[PDB]
DNA sequence: ATCGCTGTTCAATACATGCACAGGATGTATATATCTGACACGTGCCTGGAGACTAGGGAGTAATCCCCTTGGCGGTTAAAACGCGGGGGACAGCGCGTACGTGCGTTTAAGCGGTGCTAGAGCTGTCTACGACCAATTGAGCGGCCTCGGCACCGGGATTCTCCAGGGCGGCCGCGTATAGGGAT
DNA sequence: ATCCCTATACGCGGCCGCCCTGGAGAATCCCGGTGCCGAGGCCGCTCAATTGGTCGTAGACAGCTCTAGCACCGCTTAAACGCACGTACGCGCTGTCCCCCGCGTTTTAACCGCCAAGGGGATTACTCCCTAGTCTCCAGGCACGTGTCAGATATATACATCCTGTGCATGTATTGAACAGCGAT
């Protein structure tokens, strides 16, 4: 099982238990400028984004001079480009500023309002249009508009049409981002996503999942405070998970300066405005708060860089242990990398070298000592784009081994199995059909195909 | 013996309304039938009225009450005008 | 023999919804409805508001007769013929649904209720 | 004042009448249908009330017009 | 003296004192007002006028002089008010109506 | 004169022959009424009111109830199928309707 | 003031007939008196038209007997006959 | 005797009533509900006329039952 | 062989018997049927003329109503044929069954 | 840059319905001709309507009471209103095979014209019992009263249906299997 | 005479399946408890039903006529029957999309209790106007008889219509061409 030690780490390491004062606790976060294509698309843009010492970076007026049709994603033209359609929204309270106070009204605890809802996306536009001009010209509640599915280009079409003068890497999905390798759609991961919001709007902390950067654009009005946390302070937040009781993953809250004050985590605070670009770095727990109506284009990528694959699956490995659910496959991810990409760093070459290898042996493993005592191995073949198959008892990913049987259903649908939960289903396995899509031999065939260009 | 019809009467008010159309036999006598029908409905309607009021006698009044609770709206109207001209008519004299 | 219909459910990207306020118990939809049927055709009180009817008849009968006083039990009458008729007129659409071989009772079943019955 | 007849009211009676599942334009229809049946009987006894010379629409007036309207009504008079 | 029919005194064509004998001997009430036959046979003549002109123009309508039960039939149930009136009527030989569901037309 | 005998005692009824009579003479239906006449008619309604009271008492028994509603005439009226038949055109204030659903709205 | 007759006083007695620990309510009471009286209403009308027909002028027992027979419907109408006619024989031969 | 309604009579009063199709169970239906209706008419007219102490049915007297039924027919006095 | 496609005999015949007000039954049979019926109720009856074709005129009339209330019946079910579901519909909703 | 490969995006091509559109059978609206019997009129008279007076009770008008119909106020409590998520049902569309419509030949019996017999509907005269009418009387039923038990509300537990799981024992499917003996060398 | 070698009867073990079975949870029902108001029996009275006798006519009865209801025949032919064919239509199955239903939450107004005023229903009282009744006079309308003209039946005709086999036209189920992305050289 283990694909993951001491061998393959690019991760910068700090210790949490550090002292800072209020400079470094609260410093000025490296910002750049855009005056041409070439800025941007230059290996030295890039790299920035890529690059462990920033945490995050502002590309200020990116889409300022290039003048994409951004306000093509206005809400307005939003309804003149949808009238029906889902934007899930967080119900959560309009406190001013970053005074997210309970009930007594005078403290502020890490927990915070995040409650679901969904309806209409016309619906949402009307509440926060009329919410805007301050409901036609804290005491207020807000309805926050949250990860909407922008994954088709036809009704969106002059979007993410003029959404690709960037570069491949802070584009959606290509040769310089992993994303496009995994054959898959995965909402909010790699097609780009809108999230409309009112003043006061608050997305609690997080690290983005699996630990990306991020290409975020609030084409506004609106702007937006922020709260950026390198990586290394990442454990320091389960730290006071358990102080104030909050979680670090999945869970909902809003920090305050003093509760990781004495995690003495500094505060990369700033903001943007209309039309702006920031590449929120992979690592980078942060807390955003639309302060004024606006709405966010925002998704994830990773550049082939090194940094980034090593900051990420910490994450993996993580919800592999926490039973957390992850929202990309990494295994996978590495395999179609490994397979049709120009891979030309010693680094992250051993970097996948050895998870592979890993995955190598344990796939390895599981049909030798199931193949006649297993239960028919079949070949499924992998038709192209076939969506990453997830358990369910325990949703780990299962990789070309799989147990699927069409689990009861009307129409007769089917739910997947793996070896963890194999256990709870009976001794070994005895019911589940087996499904591996690749053999053993064409899988040694790829990873023999793997290898290090000279670039 | 002697019997008894509108078909004296029928042809008179024809005459007075489509002076050079005749009728047959069979449609004398539905228009006989209908004559008997609608008073037998406007007297029994007028009886049960003066019944009701613990009276004991039928007037223009209770015949003109008929007239509305049984003819269905304009066809009222223009028997009500009808009849009080007629009444009047008939008192004048 | 080639099953090739295995399936999961769809990835997706969402901000945490923490809590998870939710109402998990539910009846299927209808036998509520036959809960209210059941216990509407056991019982014998009137079905609809009495102000609001009473309202509805000295509207209606303001065409007829100014400054016109109404008997309590007159209304009452009023009340009960009305909603014995309605119940009458619904168990007829509910018969013409029926045989269109639906469920759900729609404006055509009453309009055809009625015109079989004669009334317009 | 014809909404004074709600929806809830109108589904208590479907109800009554045996009926599970109720399109969304039976309630208007409903409401026509109810103010049709009350503007024929209350014209009657209005008549009837009128010819006694009264002012107040009594009982009797009502299960009189209902009686001539072909639906007889036991319980509130003669 | 000199004789004078009640109906020339009101001006109608139908008979005011049969209608009277009638009112008397049907058993409706102990008495008889002066002015109710006057009245019923007022309202008798219109509503017979009304329906023979009705009659009369269908059976013009049909080239035919004579009016027979298909013209009263026509008439009856051509006109909404006569219609109601007589709604739960057989006219025999009257025929019924000329009508066709538009969903059995030809398509 | 003699004792005097009610005419519903000769008769051997309840219901009252000489008010009967009384209605019939007063209502205008004939000229003149016969001897027989209010004796069969009281003895007619007599009887229909015995069947009509009968089967109420019955309903209101299974009902576990001492007196007798107009929910319990309605439901004696609209079983037997003569009295139904007899009083199909009319409406018990306040009787309310006999339970019954289609065979096919009954939950699949 | 005025007095208001009603059948109720003869209805309690049938019904002590028919059962003697019952009782019956006002509304119940209001409602069989409508019956008593429509039923009533609806023989001596036919009774009357009957007379009417074949030109007599007293309503008797065989009118009576033959609006029963056109009213009531099926059995009831038997039995019904039965029970007036032997009122009928029981009046006149006492 | 119920039969001698034939199948072209009640086709030619489905074509007066509007009927464009006629399934082949209806005439058995219709014989069931004319003979229903004619049972009702003729027991009422039946008994108008031994009330008067006749053998000889007049159409007064089936006048007069359609009458009480509900169905008024004109042209028979 | 010229051959009119199905219905459009149907609709003439429609037309036809609609413009017209002859009885449609036989008068014979119908006579008979009177008869074998008030031989049950009173025996040796005798039935004027003018009672026998004021029965049929009643009996066409009634059926002639019903036919046109099934046919509506029909339509309402998507449907140009009639059947014996439509007349019990048809007389259930009539109130006379 | 380019000499190849590649996915998109456009236009061009073929095809079957909508619809003219001829003919041609078939049924229909029509227009003149002819004759029948039903309508429209006249004739006599005779039952019913009108003129005239009486005599009496029903209805109209007024005066008064007091019932009950309206107008209103406050709080409480269920019921209405609004919004949401989801599944169950309405509607469409396609396949099919079955039963009804059409037309033609065979033939059953209804329609029709006379014709005679008689059962009975219908009229007329008699008179007799029975129903109306009236006076006197009393006791049956109606208007109030009081009261006391049946029913109405209340609470609290006892089934009890709904509504999701989870299986357990019957089915078919289907993969595997053993093969071996008629064919070919 | 011997090798063969794959399709066939064999099996067995997975595979679905179709119900069964369990808890959990909203529903509704039933047992015990307390309390109110309405139904039931009593009492006083007054007016309606009974008794008892008389008057007049309505209907029951007998006698008698002439209508029309029934029954026959003998025939014409109009319509009902039966059959063969095919088509379009009723009915089942599948798919989707969406619109009602079950639920929770806010609000709102229905409802109950009580107060308060007065409008009009309900009654009694007095008076006269009008309706029933009676008698007589005579006019209209009913039954019966006559003729003549409107409508039905016939024919020959011209025309409206429906069914089927022609054509173009067009938007689309199906081709090549013109954009390109894309990469090793
Ligand atoms: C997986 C759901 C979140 C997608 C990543 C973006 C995010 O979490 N945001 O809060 C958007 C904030 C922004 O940078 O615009
Ligand atoms: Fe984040
Ligand atoms: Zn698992």
């Amino acid at each position: 099982e283990s694909y993951l030690s001491p061998a393959q780490s690019v991760k910068p390491k700090i210790n949490t238990e550090e002292k800072l004062p209020r400079e470094k606790l609260n410093p000025p976060t490296p910002s750049i400028y855009l005056e041409s294509k070439r800025d941007a698309f230059s290996p030295v843009l890039l790299q920035f984004c890529t690059d462990p010492r920033n945490p995050i970076t502002v590309i200020r007026g990116l889409a300022g001079s290039l003048r994409l049709n951004l306000g093509l994603f206005s809400t307005k033209t939003l309804v003149e480009a949808s009238g029906e359609h889902t934007v899930e929204v967080r119900t959560q309270v309009q406190q001013p500023s970053d005074e997210n106070w309970d009930l007594t009204g005078t403290r502020q605890i890490w927990p915070c309002e995040s409650s679901r809802s969904h309806t209409t996306i016309a619906k949402y536009a009307q509440y926060q249009a009329s919410s805007f001009q301050e409901s036609l010209q804290n005491h207020h509640i807000i309805k926050f508009g949250t990860n909407i599915d922008l994954s088709d280009a036809k009704r969106w079409k002059p979007q993410l049409q003029e959404l690709l003068k960037l570069p491949a890497f802070m584009r959606v999905t290509s040769t310089g981002n992993m994303l496009s390798h995994v054959g898959h759609t995965i909402l909010g991961m790699n097609t780009v996503q809108l999230y409309m919001k009112v003043p006061g709007s608050r997305t609690p902390g997080h690290q983005e999942n699996n630990n990306f950067c991020s290409v975020n654009i609030n084409i506004g009005p609106g702007d937006c405070e922020w709260f950026a946390v390198h990586e290394h302070y990442w454990e320091t937040i389960s730290a006071f998970c358990d102080r104030h009781g909050v979680d670090y993953l999945t869970g909902s809250w809003w920090p305050i300066l003093d509760d990781l004050y004495a995690s003495n985590i500094p505060v990369y605070r700033f903001v943007q405005r209309p039309g702006d670009l920031v590449w929120i770095n992979a690592g980078t727990v942060h807390w955003v708060q639309a302060t004024g109506w606006c709405n966010n284009i925002a998704w994830n990528v990773g550049p082939l860089t090194a940094y980034q694959y090593q900051l990420a699956l910490e994450r993996y490995e993580w919800n592999e242990v926490k039973n957390v659910k992850s929202i990309v496959p990494m295994i996978h991810v590495s395999w179609n990398v490994a397979r049709t990409v120009k891979i030309s760093d010693p680094d992250l070459f051993k970097m996948i070298k050895f998870c592979l290898l890993q995955s190598m042996k344990h796939c390895q493993v599981q049909r030798e000592s199931l193949v006649r005592a297993g239960k028919k191995i079949a070949y499924q073949g992998r038709v192209k784009d076939e969506p990453a198959y997830y358990c369910n008892e325990c949703d780990v990913e299962v990789f070309n081994i799989l147990f699927v049987t069409s689990e009861n259903g009307s129409r007769n649908t089917y739910l997947v199995h793996c070896e963890g939960c194999a256990r709870r289903r009976s001794a070994g396995l005895q019911g589940v059909v087996v499904l591996e899509q690749y053999r053993t031999e064409e899988l040694a065939q790829a990873y023999d195909a793997f290898t290090l260009a000279p670039a | 013996s002697r019997k008894e019809s509108y078909s004296v009467y029928v042809y008179k008010v024809l005459k007075q309304v489509h002076p050079d159309t005749g009728i047959s036999s069979k449609a004398m006598g539905i228009m006989n039938s209908f004559v008997n029908d609608i008073f037998e409905r406007i007297a029994g309607e007028a009886s049960r009225l003066a019944h009701y009021n613990k009276r004991s006698t039928i007037t223009s009044r209770e015949i003109q009450t008929a007239v509305r609770l049984l003819l269905p709206g304009e066809l009222a109207k223009h028997a009500v005008s009808e009849g009080t001209k007629a009444v009047t008519k008939y008192t004048s004299s | 023999a080639p099953r090739k219909q295995l399936a999961t459910k769809a990835a997706r990207c969402s901000a945490p919804a923490t809590g998870g306020v939710k109402k998990p118990h539910r009846y299927r939809p209808g036998t509520v409805a036959l809960r209210e049927i059941r216990r509407y055709q056991k019982s014998t009180e009137l079905l609809i508001r009495k102000l609001p009817f009473q309202r509805l008849v000295r509207e209606i009968a303001q065409d007829f007769k100014t400054d016109l006083r109404f008997q309590s039990s007159a209304v009452m009458a009023l009340q009960e013929a009305s909603e014995a008729y309605l119940v009458g007129l619904f168990e007829d659409t509910n018969l013409a649904a029926i045989h269109a071989k639906r469920v759900t009772i729609m404006p055509k079943d009453i309009q055809l209720a009625r015109r079989i019955r004669g009334e317009r | 004042n014809i909404q004074g007849i709600t929806k809830p009211a109108i589904r208590r009676l479907a109800r009554r009448g045996g009926v599970k599942r109720i399109s969304g334009l039976i309630y208007e229809e409903t409401r026509g249908v109810l103010k049709v049946f009350l503007e024929n009987v209350i014209r009657d006894a209005v008549t009837y009330t009128e010819h006694a010379k009264r002012k107040t629409v009594t009982a009797m007036d009502v299960v009189y017009a209902l009686k001539r309207q072909g639906r007889t009504l036991y319980g509130f008079g003669g | 003296a000199k004789a004078k029919t009640r109906s020339s005194r009101a001006g109608l064509q139908f008979p005011v004192g049969r209608v009277h004998r009638l009112l008397r001997k049907g058993n409706y009430a102990e008495r008889v007002g002066a002015g109710a036959p006057v009245y019923l046979a007022a309202v008798l003549e219109y509503l017979t006028a009304e329906i023979l002109e009705l009659a009369g123009n269908a059976a013009r309508d049909n080239k035919k002089t004579r009016i027979i039960p298909r013209h009263l039939q026509l008439a009856i149930r051509n006109d909404e008010e006569l219609n109601k009136l007589l709604g739960k009527v057989t006219i025999a030989q009257g025929g019924v109506l000329p009508n066709i569901q538009a969903v059995l037309l030809p398509k």
